[PDB]
RNA sequence: GGACCUGGCGGUGCUUCAUAUCCCUCUAGAGGAGCCUGUUCUGUAAUCGAUAAACCCCGAUCAACCUCACCACCUCUUGCUCAGCCUAUAUACCGCCAUCUUAACCCUGAUGAAGGCUACAAAGUACGUUAGGUCAAGGUGUAGCCCAUGAGGUGGCAAGAAAUGGGCUACAUUUUCUACCCCAGAAAAUUUAGC
């Protein structure tokens, strides 16, 4: 409960609401539809103008919703209480007929050169709008930020490459990136040239590997995992890479998966594995808080039966399928080395705001580490902050104090 | 109702298409067949 | 309510469609001796003896074409009326083109004949002043598709600043069908279009013959006047859809037509955008009856470019003579 | 360490041809005008926000001098009826739509891994899942505010500029108008599909 109507004021910090209107509060952080750049958006046009018709629309579309729709593989602990308890309820072959139902059935996907094109026309614009709202919030709140170093694990598409390009093009000067599948490798490096085998690439200092390098010793300014912790076959696989990523990580690690409850539930795994830290002496010894969307080191208020998730708007890449525009839902978490800046950490609107006449509905994961919802109003809460709130909208921060 | 129309002179199976799909394919609709 | 196809729509011509023996044809038909009897009384001089016996050079002089325009196009509008009551009554729209427009709201009833000609001769008067101030003038040019207006006239300003004058004016002045506009401006500018026609690719191009350039700012000195002599006029809402030249929209209150009929002095004619919000429809549905009260037959032809189903239903009212001695 | 067996070669090049999809080939348009929109930037205190709820009554339509929404100011409240709000919730249920998951025998090799064909013939035969959408032709509950998320009043608000995406109109001589329904008279470059 960080919302009592009456004591909870606005947080006026650089003489805020006298020097500047209330739809530009610092809390804003929505990102205008994100249109992709012309070198990529012509890039991936120009790869399939050998096969984009209308067997295309119908593959594009049967990825898209498969991926969307995949839950975490099933550990073999979770299976022996569904078993038992179908036995119990039975009193062998009988019961495992009764768990190919009921139960996920989780296959590998082998990307080879005809599954890397259908992904690349189904998820590099969504993939991209993502991760520029993710590296909107490093910018927005911290400025100062100039990082000249990147890796990206689960380079498919190379979107992290091109999405951190249009944010810190200017200081950035290695990308890392790591990708087990040849084809996707070859798709990214035709992409970063144009489209085309042979050109000059768009972004310089790329690097492209097959295997994750494991060292403390080389460290990266940005680590980036964006949709490619659910590709991992088991929770032993997730928990390595993770300790791996976060070890070889200098000031933030950014992680992204779907907003679905198997991608939110994925990415709190890995934010309680960072924040309860193992290691007994590790080479760098500093510690790790949420830089965001949470407002707390505490066990997520959702994660019960709930999920949490973010949209960002954007302009899919033109195609004979593509014509409105597109909502691009996903789950996030930030972590960055250190401590917290200050104690001043506001809340997050987790979900979409609802303007009604005269009152607003704002659903805000708290510092305190629950969630509140609040309808604020003008004669509860104060003309400045239901204002504050009037303008604010969905994955945004709200500035209250006490 | 009757009000509203005077006041206003004063101036094929009901179901869902699915639900038609599942009792037409199981030949449960009299009459219904597949050209 | 009405089915498009009974219903009229009345369009009023302007400045260039004057011709000598414009009255003959409508003089025996009821009430235009009284009308042309007014606008003696108003003005001055003979309007009658002018329009149907006048040298054409008198007829051409500003002072004097706006007047006899205004006064045959209502004659004409009488005439209508006579012949078929029924056009007359259902009348859905009227449009005026630069000076018709002040007939259409005498037609709609939202002046009086004698304000109307109180308006029109200050307004002339005033023009023909402006135009004394500054040599100017005004080319029609026919375009093709890759014909470039405003960069035509990005150039017509750059050649007369390199000659040396304050701000050079040259800028589309009449937008009246697909490409086919009128530029409004300095002589010097208008006859650097003319000679890069070709690379300005302009199919045609031809000298309107008018004392200035009307539409521009050129003509602000006039608007002062016109607004005082409109200040006394009391506005009262129009009867019918009249169309202003400005925006293209029907006038919503009586209580802007004071300003934009002074904004229409110093502004282009959006007559291209009128006929499209009087026009247009989807295919197939049937337009209504058009026609074009005044001397000349310049509008049908406009329509025509415009839109060719509009046009298959336009008829001209003959101002010059009658089929039956009424 | 010697000999052998099955291999896999996530294989690599050349030769020839079948070589359809895609090429060449054929038809047709798709640039330009005028307006309405999607997105961006700028600006405001504010929403070029909406009419099972207004102008508009040729087509359409914009702001209407309407009401709701928004901004700045104010007023009342035990009020209406143990009042009132459409406020949230299908991220509560149901319904409805949609996603995803759910062989044997016989021979050969000395009875080794192993192998088995010749036609004028030589061992071969036989339901769950979803932070899913829908509260418009449908329901069952659950929560909120009640000196205001209720009821009113006084003013304001009705944007500006581009680059690109889409859409609506007219675009003619093998045409147009009248009579007829065809022997008359008057006018005047890329692409995109398609067989
Ligand atoms: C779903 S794609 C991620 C897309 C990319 N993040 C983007 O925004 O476009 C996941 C990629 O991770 C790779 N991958 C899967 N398992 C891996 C592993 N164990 N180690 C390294 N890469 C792996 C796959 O080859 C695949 O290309
Ligand atoms: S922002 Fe709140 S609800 Fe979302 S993941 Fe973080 S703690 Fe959970
Ligand atoms: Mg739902
Ligand atoms: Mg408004």
């Amino acid at each position: 409960a960080a919302l009592v109507p009456g004591v909870t004021q606005v947080d006026n910090k650089s003489g805020f609401l006298q020097k500047r209107p209330h739809r530009q509060h610092p809390g804003i952080l929505k990102l205008p539809h994100v249109r992709l750049p012309q070198a990529l958006a012509n890039g991936a046009q120009l790869l399939l103008l050998g096969s984009a018709g209308p067997t295309m629309e119908n593959q594009v579309q049967t990825l898209t919703s498969y991926l969307w729709s995949r839950h975490l593989p099933v550990e073999p602990e979770e299976l022996q209480r569904r078993a038992r308890h179908l036995e119990k309820k039975f009193l062998r072959g009988a019961v495992l007929h009764a768990l190919r139902k009921t139960t996920y059935h989780w296959q590998e996907l082998s990307y080879t050169e005809g599954l890397s094109l259908v992904y690349m026309a189904a998820r590099l614009d969504g993939g991209f709008a993502a991760v520029s709202r993710a590296f909107h919030e490093i910018r927005a709140r911290n400025p100062a930020f100039q990082p000249q170093t990147l890796m990206d694990f689960g380079s498919g598409t190379g979107s992290v490459t091109w999405a951190a390009h249009s944010i810190w093009g200017q200081s950035l000067r290695e990308y890392m990136c790591v990708d087990r599948s040849a084809a996707m490798l070859v798709l990214a490096e035709k992409l970063l040239k144009g489209g085309s085998e042979s050109g000059e690439p768009y972004i310089p200092g790329v690097f492209f590997r097959q295997f994750l390098p494991v060292s403390p010793k080389v460290q990266f300014d940005v680590v980036v995992s964006a949709f490619s912790l659910s590709e991992l076959p088991s929770k032993a696989d997730r928990t390595e890479v993770v300790q791996t990523l976060w070890r070889k990580t200098g000031h933030f690690l950014v992680l992204v998966e779907n907003g679905t409850k198997a991608g939110h539930s994925l990415l709190m795994d890995a934010r309680d594995l960072v924040l309860k830290g193992k290691e007994k002496s590790p080479l760098d010894p500093r510690p790790g808080f949420v830089f965001a969307p949470c407002p707390h080191e505490l066990p997520c208020p959702q994660l019960t039966n709930l999920a949490c998730s973010f949209s960002q708007a954007y302009h899919p890449i033109p195609f004979s399928w593509n014509k409105k525009p597109k909502e691009e839902k996903f789950s996030m978490v930030i972590l960055a080395r250190g401590s917290p800046e200050e104690a001043h950490r506001w809340p997050r609107i987790t979900q979409p705001v609802l303007k009604r006449p005269r009152h607003v509905h704002c659903h805000l994961c708290c510092p305190d580490g629950h969630m509140q919802h609040a309808v604020l109003t003008a004669r509860r809460h104060g003309r400045d902050l239901y204002r504050c709130a009037r303008v604010s909208s969905w994955g945004d921060l709200l500035p209250v104090l006490t | 109702a009757d009000e509203r129309l005077r006041i206003n002179s004063l101036r094929r199976w009901r179901l869902s298409r699915i639900v038609f799909r599942h009792l037409a394919d199981h030949g449960q609709l009299s009459g219904i067949q597949r050209a | 309510r009405r089915m498009p196809g009974q219903c009229s729509v009345l369009l009023f011509p302007g400045q260039g469609s004057q011709v000598v023996g414009m009255g003959r044809g409508l003089l025996n038909y009821p009430r235009v001796r009284e009308l042309y009897a007014a606008a003696r009384r108003v003005l001055g001089y003979d309007l009658l003896e002018l329009s149907l016996h006048g040298p054409q050079e008198t007829l051409d002089r500003t002072v004097h074409c706006q007047p006899a325009i205004f006064v045959a196009s209502l004659a004409a509008v009488e005439k209508l009326h006579h012949l078929q009551p029924s056009v007359i009554e259902n009348c859905v729209a009227a449009a005026g083109f630069s000076v018709g427009e002040f007939a259409a709201l005498v037609f709609a009833g939202a002046m009086e004949f004698a304000e109307g000609l109180y308006a029109v001769k200050i307004r002339a008067e005033a023009m023909q002043e402006a135009s004394e101030a500054v040599p100017s003038g005004m080319l029609s040019v026919l375009g093709q598709p890759q014909s470039k207006f405003n960069f035509a006239c990005l150039e017509a300003r750059e050649h007369c600043k390199s000659l040396g004058i304050e701000n050079p004016v040259c800028e589309v002045s009449n937008y009246l069908f697909p490409d086919c506009r009128v530029i409004s401006g300095h002589q010097e500018a208008l006859r650097f279009l003319q000679k890069n026609s070709s690379k300005f690719h302009f199919r045609r191009t031809r000298m309107l013959p008018v004392s200035g350039a009307f539409h521009t700012r050129l003509m602000e000195p006039a608007v002062e006047p016109l607004t005082q002599a409109l200040k006394a006029v009391d506005i009262k809402k129009p009867l019918v859809s009249v169309y202003s030249n400005v925006h293209a929209h029907r006038y919503r209150h009586p209580g802007h037509i004071h300003k934009l009929l002074a904004q229409q002095l110093v502004s282009p004619v959006k007559w291209e955008q009128t006929m499209h919000a009087i026009y247009e429809r989807k295919k197939g549905r049937g337009f209504p009856q058009t026609f074009e009260v005044g001397p000349g037959r310049q509008l049908g032809a406009i329509l025509k470019s415009c839109n060719m189903q509009a046009w298959k239903s336009y008829s001209a009212v003959d101002v010059l003579q009658t089929l039956e001695h009424v």
